[PDB]
């Protein structure tokens, strides 16, 4: 969160290293949610100033692109070294930049900006707040943003009252394909869409309360 | 043009015939003079001399005796003590220095006028390290003969710091080829995977004593660092069930290469027979194959440069030669398909770091090619497991035993948990 | 007209002067280590630098007095494996765990090297350096956490 | 049984390796007993396992 000029534009908010180009501090995480602003994406056009702790396999300080949401997303490669990377088109509209950091580093960091215009050849919004609120699977067929038998990306948005904390408990939980975290799951992101704040992700028979 | 003269510094064999590198230097000058299509209106002349291979003062006199008489290139004394003394003469006078033998380049020399046609051990030590990971080894027992063989294999000693190996470096006795006290301690340690960094005159001498002891069996593997592994008498070891994996840069699957080697042994009528040597025949060893390629790569450079007049430079009044800086740029940028394959030099160094090896290994029909190393590619060791005789044992054992099983409580039900299971 | 040559004291240059001093008869006095090849028939030279067929036993004695079972020999140039060859050959007879590393190139940055050493839990290190190079390592072993009560 | 005269008994000694047959009794003369051991050495059969 000490990452700097990340503040986005119409596309490509220039997504640089923390305290660029002075030096990035020890242990950091910053997730850099590439919005890939609609009808366009971002191509990571890295600047000349690029050096982050070269090591074997980049098990130390490194950088990722991870086309896809997180996790199972195919990495191009690790990106540690002194030469500036290239070859990014990043056709996904939902992206991420993992910049890990060890305790004993050097090497000020990175900076890159948008280069993708064209078009590839859901809006299940649930804005609500208050003391409580019951988000159900009943509305996802009743709010009419979905169709029976198609891929959904419907995300519930929870806003707290000011000066409060959130406690999700499960009053009902039932999966049609148990222990199969590929086709049906419920994940809990604590903030923005980042794996930095992902408390639990359930696809088994029982979902514990977070 | 005319005469253009090459220089030479070779072994003074006092009793026997001329050296194997010195025949191959005269055989390569006579080949280019007779076959007209290389250097058509240009002939070659040699000015070979004799040294004692260790006195750097003698190699420095015979260099300045050729520089005063006038040569175009020095073709290497081929020893680490005396090649370094002639390398610095060739730098301060301008004339190139072509050398067909490995030499420790001290990391702070500013020598520019040399190329080395021997395959550089910074590239070769990756090739052995690709083999010791292809056979899925965990313990190796690298054995060298002289102290410089730790420089030849330093990319292999530095392997357990990054990979999963266990180096157990040993050293052969001084000259004294009875290495049975060394091989006896390798039996007690259960040291079955061995790497020899020794020449083929000594690699054919350890195997007489690995056979006199119980070490040529089906348990012992042997990787040899030498490139003259094909020139070993392997008839006593062919049926033992051993493995003897190695490399061979000498391109002996080409008709043009094998015909010159048949013309080589015709010119080796002065061959001394040795039944106790453990070596097959007067094959063109790879130290004499590179001298044949040394003349041709320079012959590519004189073909692209018909302006070259040999001067008569001194050493007490040394001057850079008028055409030295351009003619050296042609040698480092010349390609050739020699007997050792593709010759190309590294622009930073002048060292062959890009070359094609053939992974040969010992089977019951002799030494057979089973792969191919390349620096850009890696191991292309195909080996396919198709072309083998019969009688392999296979167990089907489909003990999956697919059970059809519905869920119905209390009998079958999913385990209650928060993590995913499978 | 001289009576003794006191040496250029470098490996490529001392071998050039040694064969001149042998052929002319004058003694060559060498004051720095230089690996002679095993079959050099030179006789008119002395060397006052302590031989590494003795100094590599003193290092090997010192790692047996300290009861080590793991070392991390770090050299700088490729000739340093000859300066310590009785220490590299040591796990063949004793029960050491020689893990040989090397410093980087012409640069003086041991920041990538020393970090891989503390991840490998390598607390017993033999530095084959000069005292100019060992001054740079000890400053870069203080900027990192390489300077506790249990490195040696 | 050894081959007829034909002292190249390597097809016999090869089948003794597959059978793990480490304890061997030779009923042959010393002119042939010095001839099998050249071919028990040319194969991997003069080891510490074979009696
Ligand atoms: C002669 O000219 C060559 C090139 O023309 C120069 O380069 C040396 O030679 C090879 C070529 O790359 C190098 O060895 C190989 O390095 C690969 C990776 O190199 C990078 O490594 C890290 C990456 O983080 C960087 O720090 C580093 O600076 C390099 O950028 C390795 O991948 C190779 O290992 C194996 O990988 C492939 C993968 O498929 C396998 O197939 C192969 O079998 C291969 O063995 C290999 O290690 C070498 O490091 C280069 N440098 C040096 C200093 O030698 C030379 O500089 C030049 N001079 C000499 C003397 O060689
Ligand atoms: C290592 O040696 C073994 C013999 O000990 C070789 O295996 C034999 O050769 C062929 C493979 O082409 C097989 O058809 C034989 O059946 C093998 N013999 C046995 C008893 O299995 C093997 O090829 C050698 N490998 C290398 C890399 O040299
Ligand atoms: C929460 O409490 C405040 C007073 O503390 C009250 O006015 C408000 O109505 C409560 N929230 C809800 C949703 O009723
Ligand atoms: C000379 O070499 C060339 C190679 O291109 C080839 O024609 C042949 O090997 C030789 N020709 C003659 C006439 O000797
Ligand atoms: C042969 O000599 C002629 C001059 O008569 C010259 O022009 C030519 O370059 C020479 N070489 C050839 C034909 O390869
Ligand atoms: C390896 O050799 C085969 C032929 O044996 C060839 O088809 C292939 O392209 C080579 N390279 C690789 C990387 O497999």
């Amino acid at each position: 969160t000490q990452c700097g000029i990340w503040v986005r534009t119409s596309n490509g908010g220039h997504f640089a290293s923390p305290n660029y180009p002075d030096s990035y501090p020890p242990n950091k995480e910053c997730i850099y949610i590439l919005e890939a602003a609609p009808r366009q994406r971002i191509e990571l056009t890295f600047d000349e100033r690029y050096y982050i702790e070269p090591s074997f396999e980049c098990r130390f300080d490194h950088l990722e692109v991870r086309d896809g949401p997180f996790g199972f997303s195919p990495l191009i490669d690790r990106y540690c070294g002194m030469k500036s990377p290239a070859l990014i088109r990043s056709t996904g509209r939902f992206m991420w930049i993992k910049f890990s950091s060890d305790e004993e580093l050097e090497g000020l960091g990175f900076r890159a900006k948008y280069s993708f215009i064209p078009d590839p050849d859901p809006d299940c919004q649930f804005e609500l707040s208050g003391a409580d609120g019951i988000v159900r699977s009943s509305q996802v067929e009743q709010e009419e943003k979905t169709k029976p038998g198609q891929a959904v990306d419907c995300i519930w948005t929870i806003k707290a009252t000011p000066k409060a904390k959130i406690y999700l408990r499960f009053l009902d939980y039932q999966m049609e394909h148990s222990n199969e975290c590929k086709r049906n799951f419920v994940a809990v992101y604590d903030g923005s869409s980042a794996i930095e704040n992902l408390k639990a992700k359930f696809c088994s028979t029982v979902a514990n309360d977070v | 043009t005319h005469v253009l003269r090459f220089g030479g510094i070779f072994e003074y064999v006092e009793s026997g015939p001329m050296g194997a590198e010195e025949l191959a230097f005269r055989f390569a000058v006579n080949t280019i003079n007779r076959n007209r299509t290389l250097l058509p209106n240009t002939t070659l002349t040699y000015d070979t001399q004799k040294i004692n291979l260790y006195d750097s003062f003698e190699a420095s006199k015979k260099a300045c005796d050729q520089l005063s008489l006038g040569v175009a290139a020095i073709f290497g004394p081929s020893h680490s003590s005396s090649a370094n003394a002639v390398q610095s003469i060739c730098n301060a006078l301008g004339v190139p220095h072509i050398q067909t033998r490995w030499k420790h380049q001290v990391s702070d020399n500013k020598d520019s006028f040399y190329v080395s046609l021997y395959p550089d051990f910074s590239s070769l030590s990756r090739a052995i390290l690709d083999l010791v990971q292809f056979f899925k080894w965990k313990t190796v027992t690298v054995v060298y003969d002289d102290s410089t063989g730790l420089i030849r294999l330093q990319e292999l000693i530095k392997a357990p710091s990054r990979y999963n190996l266990r180096l157990k470096i040993r050293q052969l006795p001084a000259d004294t080829k009875d290495a049975k006290p060394l091989l006896k301690e390798m039996k007690r340690g259960k040291e079955f995977h061995v790497i020899f960094d020794c020449s083929h005159e000594m690699a054919a001498g350890i195997l007489k004593q690995a056979l006199a002891m119980g070490m040529m069996t089906e348990y012992y593997h042997y990787i040899f660092t030498t490139l003259d592994l094909f020139a070993l008498d392997v008839e006593p070891y062919r049926y033992s069930g051993v493995n003897m994996t190695g490399f061979r840069i000498l391109n002996t699957e080409n008709t043009q290469v094998s015909s010159i080697i048949e013309k080589w042994s015709m010119e080796r009528l002065q061959a001394p027979p040795k039944p106790d040597s453990g070596l097959l025949d007067g094959f063109m060893t790879t130290d004499a194959a590179l001298m044949y390629d040394a003349v041709h790569v320079v012959s590519v450079a004189v073909q692209q440069f018909p302006q070259m007049t040999v001067s008569s430079l001194q050493c007490n009044r040394h001057k850079p030669w008028r055409f030295g800086t351009r003619f050296m740029s042609l040698i480092k940028e010349a390609h050739w398909e020699g007997l050792t394959g593709r010759i190309t030099f590294n622009k930073t160094n002048g060292l062959r770091t890009d070359f094609d090896l053939d992974v040969i290994s010992l089977k019951e029909e002799g030494l057979e090619k089973i792969g191919t190393w390349d620096p850009a590619s890696g191991l292309n060791m195909t080996e396919s497991q198709k072309g083998k005789p019969a009688n392999i044992t296979d167990s089907l054992s489909n003990r999956s035993l697919i059970v059809t099983t519905i869920l119905e409580e209390p009998y079958v039900l999913f385990k209650k948990s928060d993590k995913p299971l499978y």
